[PDB]
């Protein structure tokens, strides 16, 4: 219920800073980065964003589990799962990205 | 089975530990430790097994 | 998107490996030990350019390779001044042998020596520094089930002249043969090949 | 891989980057306008810069400062090679370099309407102005893994891997990239297989084939007994030619008609 | 004057041992002294370990020469 | 370009400078630590992702991966 | 250009002095790492309708063992070389017991111009390499390994310790840059040396053919 | 001590031969540029 809470700001933090990304590009201050377009510098800054969202996430989800818990045991033992298939049941699925 | 030897790392095995003290004695019983067939240290993984 | 990548991977996987097996159905290790064809063309000299089968090795560290060379020669190079730490490692009745015998000291020498211009050819070979290579034995494995097995307790001064370290290495280089034959082209293929591991 | 003082500082690797890239007018020209000017000095644009100097039309070709200045052109080599490309049969009247508009003249001396359109064309699709073919354009990246760092045994003894600038094309010459100076002629590879054929040799391309494959292969962290990429590359690379593995490549070999059916062109062998 | 390695090779000895036991299966005379068994794959198994296979085995050279090696020279793998 | 005047001067250089800044590409990211020794050099100075989580020399510049 | 066409001829020369050295032909040990300092001081720098002019600075080098035996390297001028240049070259050459030669072309000759050259290939071995492919020394990159041309006694030799034919071993072709580099020619075999990461060294062989 | 000083002196041989080998190959050059300047 707390890691909830951890969660929800981080989301709130990604949407604010990709606003702000999308305000300066409109307003030209997003500077072209060297080798790429303004439109694929703008999509990299993005999805770099969105990417550490869903890590900090994930780890803040990580970090909040039980001894008990399931999912951890068999992650750590390496069975059968990952730490990014707790990321995605607890904290964030994330981005849905195609091609 | 036999006097098998041989020295694994567990899943959740804290890197900074082997350059800290505590290297032959771990909190969090990692750092598996086999000598003549035995078990010694260690927690069992996919690493080990 | 998932779906229809596993599908057409499950399409062209198949003939990428059909074309793969029919282009070296043929190819094997005759008992020349050398890999040929149906055509009895030679390939290699020796399989893997080594000639060992694929299941009986494992990764393993080059401790020659990378150090420095302040630290490679307090290492490797057995200092025979210092008698106190002969009296430490070695017993009473071999640090006078060591000591007042000039052969086992031109002997050392020459293995140190020796050490040098195989550390010089792993540099020359091994760029980029990449100590993890695999080869046949894990010595080091042997080493500690040794240990293991006859409780050598390293803690005591162990009778083991160096004299005889030396000489068993020369003669285990000898056994292990890969190009049979005295000739000296037998000799110096059989010195290429199991080079690495000696 | 740079090989001078180049590798460590990037204004000097700047304009090799710049020679290794394929520069044409398209590139740095921003408009192209034709004017039948009858008298030269007439000059129906309103530009002192053809009295100075001294055909019944001309071209303004205004070239772009930005490009021009990214790639480190100037007008009196732009104007050399636009001369002797065609002939002594063309007058450019190249522009100083301290005027805001950086506009030329090209006029020709001796159906000739169309004459300037074609040549125009000709020239604005292809000129190579300062560069190769082929390679369209150059990255320039640092090395991050030490698969492209360089290293040097330093005296001490420890590799101590340095921190070097290289570049990355999109096109494959090779053979006109080595020649050119502050380059590596010992390390700049070429990430095709059938150009180092035609220029280092057939042992080279098995080296490489081995390298692309080691590298494609160990992209996922999955591992292969080297053992298995040697004997295929031996294989791909015993007849001096390589021999690909498809039907056209095994075919060939004077294996045997009873072999050659089994994989494909049954009848045709038989 | 023999180049071969001295080791038999594991497709060497399966086949010996097949061949031994089919023999033994067509009431051929044995070469041990049976414990009490009736399997002729184990009776072969059992000589190969006693060394006493009546069959020597002919490796064929690349270059068409051959040498005739007999089970009880070389050394056993297994 | 030498005899350009201060101020074409100054433009030309500055569009030199943007080019070249341009012409570069960008750096991959990832969070450095000096937790992580690299085998290939003996440096700590690396930089690693979580996704397994690999490991990417800083000065070395070695290669791996932890599960 | 001028400073770049020097620059391009003392490249080439370098080339081709070390690659003398690589077959055999003996050589200074200056010459073979000359700086390009004194190549302008030698000739003069101006290419351009000056002192450095081709055909000019050739060089005639003996071998090392068989000092009877020379080769010549000339630089044609003709951009598009042609017969009657080959055919007077070879006629002055004839004065001389030499056999063997080198022709630095600018671009590529034309193809009446090939056939001439194999057709007095029994009496007089001459070959062609263009000024685009010397001006870098193959033999130093890093995936070109270190070859070893073998004399015919110890070719026979090693046929005869594997009981293998010579027919057996692996195939390279004249084309081959480096085989045009060492000058092999068909029915002989070129020695190579790869550093073995599971090895350390192998050594194979190859016959051209 | 007597061993390295033998050594040293080979290396010494070892440089003459190279003088040697300097000296002759010049005694070749003065012949040779003679035929580098008639070729033209």
């Amino acid at each position: 219920s707390k890691t909830y809470q951890d969660i929800q700001n981080t989301i709130k933090k990604a949407k604010q800073d990709v606003i702000e990304v999308i305000e300066k590009a409109h307003n030209n201050e997003l500077e072209p980065t060297p080798g790429n377009t303004l439109r694929q510098t703008f999509e990299n800054q993005v999805n770099r964003i969105l990417n550490d969202a869903r890590d900090k996430t994930g780890s803040s989800a990580q970090k909040s589990l039980s001894e008990y818990n399931n999912f951890k045991s068999m992650v750590v033992s390496g069975a059968k799962g990952s730490k990014i298939n707790i990321s995605q049941v607890i904290a964030v699925v994330g981005q849905q990205n195609v091609e | 089975p036999g006097h098998i030897n041989c020295i694994r790392t567990h899943s959740t095995h804290p890197d900074d530990e082997d350059s800290g003290p505590y290297k032959h004695i771990s909190p969090g019983d990692t750092k598996v430790v086999v000598e003549n067939g035995e078990l010694i240290m260690g927690i069992l993984c996919k690493k080990s097994l | 998107e998932g779906l229809i990548d596993t599908a057409v991977k499950t399409a062209e996987t198949g003939y990428i490996q059909r074309r793969l097996i029919k282009s070296m159905e043929s190819v094997m290790v005759k008992y020349d030990a050398t890999v040929r064809n149906s055509i009895n063309q030679v390939v290699q000299l020796r399989y893997g350019e080594d000639g060992l089968a694929g299941e009986s090795v494992e990764f393993q560290n080059l401790a020659t390779l990378k150090p420095s060379n302040k630290a490679f020669e307090k290492k490797f190079r057995f200092d025979y001044t210092n008698e106190r730490a002969l009296r430490r490692t070695l017993q009473e009745d071999l640090v006078k042998d060591v000591l007042s015998n000039a052969h086992i000291q031109n002997e050392l020498e020459r293995e140190f020596e020796r050490m040098r211009e195989d550390r010089e050819v792993l540099r020359v070979i091994f760029p980029t520094g990449d100590s993890k290579v695999v080869l046949p034995c894990n010595l080091l494995r042997m080493i500690w089930n040794a240990q293991k097995i006859f409780h050598i307790n390293p803690r005591l001064p162990s009778d083991l002249h160096p004299i005889k370290v030396v000489e068993g290495v020369k003669e285990l280089s000898k056994k292990l043969v890969i190009v049979n034959g005295d000739d000296p082209l037998s000799r110096q293929a059989q010195e290429n090949a199991t080079l690495l591991f000696n | 891989f740079l090989l001078g003082q180049s590798a460590r500082d990037a204004e000097r690797a700047k304009d090799i980057l710049c020679r290794l890239e394929h520069t044409t007018l398209r590139k740095v020209t921003a408009n192209t306008a034709i004017y039948y000017d009858p008298n030269p000095q007439s000059t129906v644009v309103a530009e002192d810069q053809e009295w100075v100097n001294v055909s019944p039309w001309l071209l303004r070709v205004e070239l772009d400062r930005k490009h021009m200045t990214d790639r480190k052109l100037t007008m009196e080599q732009i104007a050399e090679k636009i001369n002797a490309g065609f002939g002594d049969d063309l007058n450019c009247i190249f522009n100083d370099d301290n005027a805001e508009k950086l506009v030329l003249r090209i006029r020709i001396m001796n159906d000739d309407d169309v004459f300037l359109r074609c040549i125009e064309s000709n020239m604005l699709t292809d000129m190579t102005l300062q560069g190769i073919e082929q390679i369209s354009k150059v990255y320039m990246h640092l090395p991050q893994t030490d698969n492209k760092k360089k290293i040097i045994i330093t005296e001490d003894g420890e590799f101590k891997a340095l921190q070097e600038w290289i570049l990355e094309t999109d096109g494959v010459s090779l053979m006109r990239v080595l020649s050119e100076k502050d380059v590596d002629p010992v390390r700049t590879t070429s990430n095709d297989i059938v150009e180092i054929f035609t220029v280092l040799g057939i042992e080279a391309v098995r080296k490489a084939l081995e390298r692309e494959l080691y590298h494609v292969i160990s992209f996922d962290g999955s591992y292969v007994n080297y053992r298995h990429l040697a004997l295929l590359c031996d294989t791909m690379t015993c007849r001096g030619h390589l021999m690909a593995i498809t039907r056209h490549g095994v075919n060939r070999q004077d294996t045997g008609p009873l072999m050659k059916c089994s994989f494909e062109e049954t009848v045709d062998v038989l | 004057k023999r180049i071969t390695t001295p080791y038999m090779t594991k497709y060497e000895r399966a086949r010996v041992l097949g061949t031994r036991a089919l023999q033994i299966a067509m009431c051929a005379p044995v070469m041990v002294e049976l414990e009490g068994e009736t399997d002729p794959l184990l009776i072969a198994m059992k000589e190969l370990k006693a060394r006493k296979i009546p069959i020597i085995i002919r490796r064929y050279l690349p270059d068409g020469s051959y040498e005739d090696w007999g089970v009880d020279e070389l050394i056993i793998s297994d | 370009e030498e005899m350009a005047s201060d101020e074409l001067k100054e433009m030309r250089k500055n569009l030199t400078k943007e080019a070249i800044r341009e012409h570069q590409m960008a750096k991959t990211g990832g969070t450095q630590t000096d937790l992580f020794t690299c085998g290939k050099c003996k440096k700590k100075n690396c930089t690693y992702t979580q996704v397994t989580t690999f490991v990417v020399c800083n000065e070395c510049g070695n290669r791996w991966k932890f599960c | 250009d001028d400073e770049e066409e020097t620059y391009r001829l003392w490249k080439i020369r370098k080339t081709i002095m070390q690659l003398c050295h690589d077959r055999g032909y003996l050589v200074t040990q200056d010459e073979l790492d000359q700086t390009l300092e004194e190549f302008k001081a030698q000739f003069g720098d101006k290419p351009s309708e000056g002192r450095p002019r081709r055909t000019d600075l050739t060089v005639l080098v003996a071998h090392n063992d068989d000092p009877t035996d020379q080769m010549f390297v000339f630089f044609p001028e003709e951009p598009k070389v042609g017969i009657k240049t080959i055919k007077v070259y070879c006629q002055r050459m004839q004065e001389e017991n030499i056999t063997r030669a080198l022709i630095v072309v600018q671009q590529g000759m034309t193809p009446s111009a090939k056939q001439s050259l194999v057709d007095m290939a029994p009496k007089y071995i001459l070959e062609q390499f263009l000024q685009q492919e010397l001006l870098i020394n193959i033999t130093e990159h890093e995936l070109v390994p270190e070859h070893v041309v073998m004399t015919k006694e110890e070719v026979t030799e090693l046929l005869a310790r594997y009981k293998l034919r010579e027919n057996q071993l692996p195939r390279i072709q004249a084309g081959d840059p480096v085989a045009r580099y060492f000058g092999i020619k068909r029915g002989q075999v070129v020695k190579i040396i790869r550093p073995s990461e599971t090895a350390g060294r192998y050594i194979t062989y190859r016959l051209v053919q | 001590r007597q061993k390295l000083l033998k050594e040293q002196e080979e290396k010494r041989l070892r440089e003459k031969e190279e003088q040697k080998k300097l000296l002759e190959q010049r005694a070749q050059y003065v012949e040779k540029t003679k035929n580098i300047l008639m070729f033209t």
